[PDB]
RNA sequence: UGGUUCGUGGAGCCAUGGGGGAAUCUGGGCGGACCACCGCCUAAGGCUAAGUACUCCGGGUGACCGAUAGCGCACCAGUAC
RNA sequence: GAGCUAGCCCUGGCCAGGGUGAAGCUGGGGUGAGACCCAGUGGAGGCCCGAACCGGUGGGGGAUGCAAACCCCUCGGAUGA
RNA sequence: GAAUGCCGGCAUGAGUAACGAUAAAGAGGGUGAGAAUCCCUCUCGCCGUAAGCCCAAGGGUUCCUACGCAAUGGUCGUCAGCGUAGGGUUAGGCGGGACCUAAGGUGAAGCCGAAAGGCGUAGCCGAAGGGCAGCCGGUUAAUAUUCCGGCCCUUCCCGCAGGUGCGAUGGGGGGACGCUCUAGGCUAGGGGGACCGGAGCCAUGGACGAGCCCGGCCAGAAGCGCAGGGUGGGAGGUAGGCAAAUCCGCCUCCCAACAAGCUCUGCGUGGUGGGGAAGCCCGUACGGGUGACAACCCCCCGAAGCCAGGGAGCCAAGAAAAGCCUCUAAGCACAACCUGCGGGAACCCGUACCGCAAACCGACACAGGUGGGCGGGUGCAAGAGCACUCAGGCGCGCGGGAGAACCCUCGCCAAGGAACUCUGCAAGUUGGCCCCGUAACUUCGGGAGAAGGGGUGCUCCCUGGGGUGAUGAGCCCCGGGGAGCCGCAGUGAACAGGCUCUGGCGACUGUUUACCAAAAACACAGCUCUCUGCGAACUCGUAAGAGGAGGUAUAGGGAGCGACGCU
């Protein structure tokens, strides 16, 4: 059947990206405790030009 | 007249179509003054604030004249007779010899060529504009002002007049398409004749699909749902309501009145 | 700086083809456009650049044992010579 | 698995 | 209405949202309703070290652990997954 | 967290081939003028058969499966909500 | 010593079930320490609106090649999509960006909110939508509309030559749009050919024959030619298009009413360029040579594609903005703009390979899921259906034997035909087309494919219409009539309704419990009640704000009933 995971590039950056979550105090927010953890990724990479 | 058709499919036995032989050879609208893209959208920032709206025909906005008192004296022909998408009733094209071109919306009896006009001077004739205090108390008019200078808020849906009934002072008392008797001030402008299309209110849909057509998404019974849905939701197979009939918010909905009480609006109100 | 555009040339049955014809082509600094990549082979080599085409070659992913990695991204520019003139130094 | 289902048998 | 041990209690004091609305030493607040007497203070402007809390970091010590323990990680771990 | 799913918005795409034959046109007929009737034309429809496509009716298989909803036969719609 | 305890380790079932579609394999020869499994040849089977090609998304080295087999491969493995190393992705014209705007996002002004923040006209951002200039071949082991060859374009910038009041983010025009059906002429694609060109081939009884087999194009500026799309030309008046306009708009007189004329596309032709089979000979893991001076012509079918902004009809009434044309304002008219010709300048990112799948989503080399384009030939009425088969791609990564029960999947059956059973569940009958022929009832449409029947192949003769051709030969479509032939059987295989009568419920097409319920539940047109005069009622939000609605009682919100008939 169709499954839940339907990639798209532009989704997973306009969702997850670091300009995402710097625009609220919730995302910020983890954009600190990701940090503080010392996670080697911040948000996830999403790749092509 | 109503187009009528024969049963060669169920649901065309009963479905029932507009007459358009007064929407003269125009159909495609006018550039230049209208349309203007119409924004589609069944609610607000956000969430549902109106059930069950969606889907039907694209359309295009005609951006209407309400206010006809800035071309006092200037006289226009009237140039065609439009289908608009967006209101029960038709709309009159029309040229002013200003060159500039309006649609008014269409009065019941308006022909292509007849000249129309607004203002004080004005002629009493189907198609003109006047303040509501020169026009012949008893005459039938439409598209009227509520407050001066605020556009035309009264009758505009099809077939819908008020009627003009006496003078009080300042104000001219109306009786609304609703049969309200109402205090208007008398330099409101209103224009003379009644609206048409008034064959409007014998259409018969026919089907399911042409209520969508119109963007008219299925209403669902509370007595369809649940507790959780509906004050009418449960219980077992079919059930009566079991209190007094109620909206989905918990309010009365039948007998309920429901404009608030001490509006100022008050003072100018002699009706239901 | 103009010594600092052009990296090391490219050596490979492929590069040494465009010697019979006026296409030598190095290695170059990944951020260097196709207007400086001639104003500076031009310098170097003193010859008259014709066309410039530039193309970026992705790192490869390789591994040495728990530890993988990647090398570094290059760019290649094939350049191509008015008739006639030749890079010396290419023509090995 | 996590269920759902409900115990009908 | 909040604060104080104070849960409307005889409920003061200290803060305050609403309404009314003074005075300049013979002026004003308080000493647990209130009044008298006797006393303590001088509101509606602000700044002020030290003593106190903490441990990312450096050092010392241990009737602290000794690789299923001790931090999640003594080992390229917030990694692989 | 709406990359699954529900709805709506904006913008694109898709629907083999067959049937049935509404209005309306044109001619003829009829009448004081009509209504209406015959053809011929016409090509309407949440119209019909039926692929793609969207489904999931009934039965069988599958049940540590090929598969945490599959497969075979059969079946609903398929110019419209 | 126990907590269906926790972590780890190793047992048991067990050499048991399984090894992932029942599309299928056999052999010879290589290579190798070692071959059912790798390479090659021959034979056989399977897909072919794909199980074949080309994109998009996603994946990110899987591409090519060299050397390799510990593991990954459900077996093997000399192989690999695996390991080590190296090589490979070339753009002014393709796509995206130094262009545009949609929803929506953001957001100066401004409004609001204990804080964080929420709204918000302008502007900005925001894309398979608008705009925009490359076609055809040739090369690599691996890239090509990118490199190369030919032919053809686009911008800027600087020049000369000449034209004109030039000239804005501003005005106007245009861009610019729905659904269904469609006409004319073309192209893609396809069939045929006694004509043109070809290595060859007479087998096994017969055939040296207008014999068999293979192939008979592609691109192409200017100029033509043929289709067709756009569009009236004047002169006056002017108060509107938020300044100004000669522009547009509105009046009034002339000439056109035609596509005559201007332009704009498409298609043919075109200077020239390129391609160019079967077969045979070679060595590949494959490509090469020859066939060639290859020929490169005539008919026929023909689009859903092009001319395109074509035409007709209908109601539900069908984006914006910029490029583009034009008008003027500030300015400036030694500027500037336009035409022509020259020289010069033309960046950034993507390009490998998989792509209905072993490389994407499903923990797997997973029988599932995955958007767009091409999808040949024959026959069956048609068709993207169905059977076989081009090109192309595969035999699905365990095999070999055996011929028990039992299971799955399938074929057939005496006589009876539902006696089976909760139930004809299942399976069968029926089945396509053409033509007779059709009842109750009915809202006059329907019920209708009612039911029930007959015809269906092949040969010869006669004959009626078209279509393309000139009014004809041919080639292509529909027909009619008459004789006759064979078989058990003529939609001879494949795809293809069992029917009728009578009740209940629901009017009907629809919708629903993804993953046990598709229904009489929901919805539905329609009927009624009620609320609401517009800063509407109602809804979301503390608010601002927004929906309702740029609607206005024939309107909008709520409730019930649920076509229709009688009530
Ligand atoms: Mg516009
Ligand atoms: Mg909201
Ligand atoms: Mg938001
Ligand atoms: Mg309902
Ligand atoms: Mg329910
Ligand atoms: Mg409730
Ligand atoms: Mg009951
Ligand atoms: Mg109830
Ligand atoms: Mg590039
Ligand atoms: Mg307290
Ligand atoms: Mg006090
Ligand atoms: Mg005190
Ligand atoms: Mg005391
Ligand atoms: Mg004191
Ligand atoms: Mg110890
Ligand atoms: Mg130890
Ligand atoms: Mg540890
Ligand atoms: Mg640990
Ligand atoms: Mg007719
Ligand atoms: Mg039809
Ligand atoms: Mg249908
Ligand atoms: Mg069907
Ligand atoms: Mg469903
Ligand atoms: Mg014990
Ligand atoms: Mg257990
Ligand atoms: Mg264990
Ligand atoms: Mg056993
Ligand atoms: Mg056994
Ligand atoms: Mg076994
Ligand atoms: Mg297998
Ligand atoms: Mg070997
Ligand atoms: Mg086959
Ligand atoms: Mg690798
Ligand atoms: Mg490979
Ligand atoms: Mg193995
Ligand atoms: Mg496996
Ligand atoms: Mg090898
Ligand atoms: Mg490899
Ligand atoms: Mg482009
Ligand atoms: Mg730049
Ligand atoms: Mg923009
Ligand atoms: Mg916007
Ligand atoms: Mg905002
Ligand atoms: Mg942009
Ligand atoms: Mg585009
Ligand atoms: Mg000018
Ligand atoms: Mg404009
Ligand atoms: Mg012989
Ligand atoms: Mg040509
Ligand atoms: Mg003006
Ligand atoms: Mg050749
Ligand atoms: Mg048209
Ligand atoms: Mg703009
Ligand atoms: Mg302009
Ligand atoms: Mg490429
Ligand atoms: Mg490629
Ligand atoms: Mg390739
Ligand atoms: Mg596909
Ligand atoms: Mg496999
Ligand atoms: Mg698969
Ligand atoms: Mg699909
Ligand atoms: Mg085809
Ligand atoms: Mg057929
Ligand atoms: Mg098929
Ligand atoms: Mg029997
Ligand atoms: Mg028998
Ligand atoms: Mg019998
Ligand atoms: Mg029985
Ligand atoms: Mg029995
Ligand atoms: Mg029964
Ligand atoms: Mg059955
Ligand atoms: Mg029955
Ligand atoms: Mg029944
Ligand atoms: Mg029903
Ligand atoms: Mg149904
Ligand atoms: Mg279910
Ligand atoms: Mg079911
Ligand atoms: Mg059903
Ligand atoms: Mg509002
Ligand atoms: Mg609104
Ligand atoms: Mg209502
Ligand atoms: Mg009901
Ligand atoms: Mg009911
Ligand atoms: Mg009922």
């Amino acid at each position: 059947m169709k499954r839940t995971w339907q990639p798209n590039r532009r989704k997973r950056a306009k969702t997850h990206g670091f300009r995402a979550r710097m625009r609220t105090p919730g995302g910020r927010k983890v954009l600190k405790r990701r940090r503080q953890k010392g996670r080697w990724r911040l948000t996830p990479a999403v790749r092509k030009r | 007249a109503v187009k009528k058709f024969k049963p060669y499919t169920p649901s065309r036995r009963f479905m029932t179509v507009a007459d358009f032989s007064e929407i003269t050879k125009t159909e495609p609208e006018k550039s230049l003054v209208k349309p203007l893209k119409k924004t589609g959208g069944r609610n607000n920032q956000g969430r549902i604030t109106v059930r069950f709206r969606g889907g039907g025909h694209k359309r295009l906005y005609r951006i209407i004249d309400f206010k006809r008192w800035d071309k006092v004296g200037i006289p226009a022909k009237v140039a065609a007779i439009e289908y608009d998408p967006n209101r029960s009733a038709r709309i009159a094209l029309l040229h002013y010899v200003d060159g500039e071109k309006r649609y008014i919306i269409a009065p019941d009896g308006l022909q292509v060529g007849q000249q129309v006009v607004a203002g004080p001077d004005a002629p009493i004739q189907v198609g003109n504009a006047l303040p509501l205090r020169f026009i012949p108390v008893g005459t039938v008019v439409h598209a009227v002002e509520l407050e001066p200078k605020k556009g035309a808020k009264l009758a505009r849906a099809a077939g819908t007049s008020a009627q003009i009934q006496g003078r009080e002072g300042d104000y001219v008392i109306l009786r609304l398409p609703s049969g309200e008797l109402r205090k208007v001030h008398g330099e409101c402008y209103a224009t003379v004749g009644a609206v048409g299309n008034a064959d409007h209110k014998n259409i018969v849909l026919g089907k399911a699909g042409r209520s969508r057509w119109l963007g008219r998404r299925p209403h669902v019974r509370g007595a369809a749902m649940n507790p959780v849905d509906h004050p009418h939701g449960g219980g077992e197979g079919r059930a009566p309501r079991g209190r007094p009939p109620a909206s989905p918010w918990g309010w009365q909905t039948k007998g309920l009145k429901t404009r608030k009480r001490r509006k100022p609006s008050s003072r100018f109100i002699i009706a239901r | 700086t103009a010594y600092d555009v052009i990296l090391a040339p490219v050596l490979s049955e492929k590069a040494y083809a465009g010697f019979a014809e006026g296409k030598y082509t190095f290695w170059v600094h990944p951020k260097a456009t196709k207007t400086e990549i001639k104003n500076a082979v031009e310098t170097a080599f003193k010859v008259k650049v014709v066309k410039v085409n530039t193309l970026h070659v992705r790192g490869k992913k390789k591994r040495l044992g728990r530890y993988l990695g990647k090398r570094p991204d290059r760019k290649k520019a094939i350049v191509q010579v008015a008739p006639g003139q030749k890079i010396e130094a290419l023509e090995g | 698995x996590g269920g759902p289902k409900k115990k009908k048998k």
